[PDB]
């Protein structure tokens, strides 16, 4: 009944290249730039994130070969920092992370492909509401119903976003061919412009949630990883030298949509493609998100953090359907947000502390238990810097954000009340019990899905 | 904590949950093509963009 292995390395790769090119190159390209200033130090950041992305995900293919664990962050946080800190791990990205990030790659998706009937006005913001919605349904229900659908559909629009980047840095190329740094320099601020920068790389970490799912992870795993991320961070640096070549300081400070006015530049009554393919690219990336969500609230309840229903499967199909429906409703629910672009200030601190918390992690169970195993083993320096990186990012942003950094701690700290509940402190009425195992039987009636097995 | 596989197809295998998992499918998909149909409408009502 447990799930078969089916991701190959093209698979991966497209999980990866697919995932993270995303939408960030499309919809944030101004946000580092009004940060950073000037497009010398833009181009730089957009450069340094990627290194930074590199080392932290090569960091994550000695972590993932290490421990072999679906479930990535969470699992590998579980392993050294034991059962309270993997929970409220698990349940940041169970309330705020997983599902945010996939409600704001919807309404982009939503967006970029309706603009082209509303090009120079606003799009309706309710259409563009149910257009993101009609996405993430029509993408969990393809996810239900076959991984050799999904990871197909995964295949197709990794390769269409590369094709439409291949478009805008070729434009590039033509214009540059056809033929400067005035800079707001503070570390009180270049710090956003890296936050911006980042959340356009975030997803390196997501082929580590299905390595249980890969047909040969100790080959597949840390070679998807190394072959993506140079990939990414060379179409990203291409795509920015592109744009800085069309378009003026003051004209991508003011716009809305780089990509658009790249279009309507470049292309005239052609241009309506352009927008299209940025919602393509975003379609992508809601099933990977998708993919790799459901997988980690999955291994969350096989290891005993989150009810019994989502670690089931649906036997005929071998996908998990209870998962799958539970983080498709639970972005939904992100419909009733107004500024929901302000999250990802939350998703990026978020994020990277996990990150940091992992890769000490790394350090520390490579001293502690040495006798593990190590098929790929890279260095000891790539963890030291990632972490002294990472904690400047964290220390200096907080420093900088006090007052939405602390009530982002209340997120934090409300698993505790739940944590004790469910798991340890465990209050147990044997009516609550009962109530309890009838709601999850009534699940596996209506889904029709079994427990994993050995 | 639940049926096993065996306990499962013992029980949600019946007639009435057969049919009840028939309408809660076909339910959904014509949910989702009414929110699309909600969505095309939207798209025809809102006023169209000024030309310039
Ligand atoms: C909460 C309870 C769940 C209610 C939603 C309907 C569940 C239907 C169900 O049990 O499916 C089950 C599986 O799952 C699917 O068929 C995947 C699609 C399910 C819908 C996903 C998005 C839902 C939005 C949030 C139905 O199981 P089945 O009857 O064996 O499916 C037979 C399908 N063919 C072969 C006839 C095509
Ligand atoms: C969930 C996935 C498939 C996306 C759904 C998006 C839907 C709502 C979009 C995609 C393409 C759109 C259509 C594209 C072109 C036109 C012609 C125009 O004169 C009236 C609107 C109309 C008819 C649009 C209606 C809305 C539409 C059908
Ligand atoms: C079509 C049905 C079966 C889908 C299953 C989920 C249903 C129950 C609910 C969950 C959350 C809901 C969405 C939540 C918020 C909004 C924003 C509002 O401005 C338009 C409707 C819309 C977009 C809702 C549509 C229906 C919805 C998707
Ligand atoms: N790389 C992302 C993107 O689409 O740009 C940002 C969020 C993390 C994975 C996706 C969603």
């Amino acid at each position: 009944v447990t799930l078969q292995r089916n991701i190959t390395l093209l698979n991966g790769v497209a999980i990866i290249v697919g995932t993270i090119i995303g939408s960030g190159i499309f919809v944030t390209p101004t946000g580092v730039l009004k940060e950073a200033g000037s497009p010398g130090l833009a181009l730089v950041v957009w450069a340094a994130c990627g290194v930074f992305s590199i080392v932290g995900a090569l960091c994550y293919a000695e972590l993932g070969t290490t421990i072999s664990k679906s479930g990535g962050d969470y699992a590998y946080m579980l392993e050294v920092y034991g059962s309270l800190p993997a929970f409220l791990k698990l349940w940041i990205e169970l309330l705020i992370i997983r599902p945010s990030s996939q409600y704001i790659v919807a309404l982009v998706f939503a967006t970029y492909l309706l603009k082209p009937l509303f090009p120079t006005c606003p799009v309706p913001e309710e259409a563009a509401k149910l257009v993101a919605c009609l996405c993430v349904l029509l993408l969990t229900a393809v996810n239900c119903y076959s991984v050799k659908a999904a990871t197909r559909v995964q295949d197709a629009f990794a390769a269409a976003k590369l094709l439409a980047l291949a478009l805008i840095i070729l434009l590039g190329f033509v214009q540059i061919g056809k033929g400067f740094e005035g800079t707001k320099l503070d570390v009180g601020n270049i710090v956003l412009a890296l936050y911006s920068g980042l959340f356009a790389y975030g997803g390196w970490n997501y082929l580590n949630f299905v390595t249980e799912e890969m047909i040969n992870p100790y080959r597949n795993l840390p070679l998807a990883i190394i072959i993506s991320l140079p990939i990414v961070t060379l179409v990203y640096v291409l795509t920015n030298l592109a744009y800085f070549t069309t378009l003026s300081t003051e004209q991508m400070l003011s716009s809305e949509a780089v990509a658009v006015d790249f279009g309507n530049y470049h292309l005239g009554v052609m241009s309506w493609i352009i927008p299209v393919f940025v919602g393509l690219s975003c379609f992508g990336s809601v099933n990977g998100s998708l993919f790799t969500s459901s997988r980690l609230f999955f291994v969350g309840s096989r290891e005993g953090h989150l009810p019994s229903i989502l670690s089931m499967i649906h036997p005929q199909l071998l996908t998990p359907v209870p998962s799958l429906v539970f983080t498709c409703v639970m972005t939904l629910l992100y419909a009733f947000s107004k500024d929901i672009f302000s999250v990802i200030n939350f998703f990026s601190f978020f994020n990277w502390l996990c990150v940091a918390l992992a890769i000490i992690g790394m350090i520390w169970l490579r001293h502690r238990k040495p006798e593990l195993e190590r098929p790929i083993k890279v260095n000891l320096a790539l963890p030291v810097f990632f972490i002294l990186a990472c904690l400047f990012l964290i220390a200096v942003s907080f420093w900088k954000t006090p007052v939405e950094c602390g009530i982002g701690f209340t997120i934090i700290l409300s698993g505790l009340p739940v944590y004790f509940f469910g798991v340890w402190w465990k209050n147990k009425p044997k009516w609550l019990l009962q109530g309890i195992f009838s709601t999850t039987v009534l699940c596996q009636k209506l889904m029709q899905v079994v427990p994993q097995e050995t | 904590t639940g049926l096993s596989k065996e306990e499962l197809l013992k029980v949600a295998g019946s007639p009435g949950w057969v049919r009840t998992r028939w309408a809660l499918l076909l339910l959904f998909w014509l949910g989702w093509l009414g929110m699309l149909a909600g969505a095309v409408v939207i798209i025809v009502r809102a006023p169209r963009c000024r030309e310039l």
